[PDB]
Order: C-alpha cells, then sequence, then structure tokens
C-alpha cells in the first residue's frame, strides 16, 4: 500500500509504498512496527455523551414466506 | 616566569569547541541508531 507524506495544506501525496512479502511467518512485522511506533488515524470520533434518539418496538412477521419471496 | 605549554598541538585545531560537539554527535547518533535499529530487527525477528 501507499506511504503518503502530509503537504502543508494537509492533503495527503504518494511517496512510496509499504512493499512486505514473506513465507512461513507467526504475525505481520509491517504492522506491529506501524503500531508500536505510529499512531492509528481513527476515521470514527465518539461524542462526549451518546445520545438517546429513540426506544422502538417492532415485531417479526407470523410467516416468513413474504419476505423470502421478495 | 616560566611558561610551559603542555597542550600537545590543541591550540592548532580551529574551532575547538565545534570540532569536539560534532565528534561527540557523530558517536551518539551512531550509538543511538545502532541500539534503535538492533531493538527493531529483534521485534520484527519475534514476530515472524
Amino acid at each position: 500500500g501507499p506511504i503518503k507524506v502530509e503537504l502543508p495544506t494537509k492533503e495527503t501525496v504518494e511517496i512510496g509504498i509499504v512493499d512486505y512479502e514473506a513465507g512461513a511467518s507467526h504475525g505481520n512485522p509491517v504492522v506491529d512496527f506501524l503500531k508500536r511506533n505510529g499512531s492509528t488515524l481513527e476515521q470514527k470520533v465518539n461524542l462526549e455523551n451518546p445520545i438517546p434518539i429513540a426506544v422502538l418496538d417492532s415485531y417479526t412477521p407470523s410467516t416468513n414466506e413474504p419476505y423470502a419471496r421478495v | 616566569p616560566v611558561m610551559a605549554d603542555l597542550n600537545g598541538g590543541l591550540q592548532f585545531v580551529p574551532e575547538l569547541k565545534e570540532f569536539t560537539a560534532k565528534l561527540r554527535k557523530e558517536l551518539v547518533e551512531t550509538s543511538e541508531v545502532r541500539k534503535a535499529v538492533s531493538i527493531e530487527t529483534a521485534l520484527e525477528h519475534k514476530v515472524v
């Protein structure tokens, strides 16, 4: 996969590749290295507190043939 | 009065402080790089 450098505009551009290829192994040393030395970029960011939206009742139908058909 | 120079020609080395700070960095950098590269090569071998 690509290695990208952050530019001054915070855009990222490709400056090289990761290219690891092993036979018999107990692990991925690339990811082990990046976990220990780098930080994980998480796209998902938790709110301070979860905001309840709804607690909703629903029913499963008496028969599964209608869903089976569509 | 006698003035004895027992300085081993040290005075003829221009910009001595910078010269000593460069020799120190060239040595400490080589030490710390070799430590880090050997620790990571051991951890890679351990994982594989």
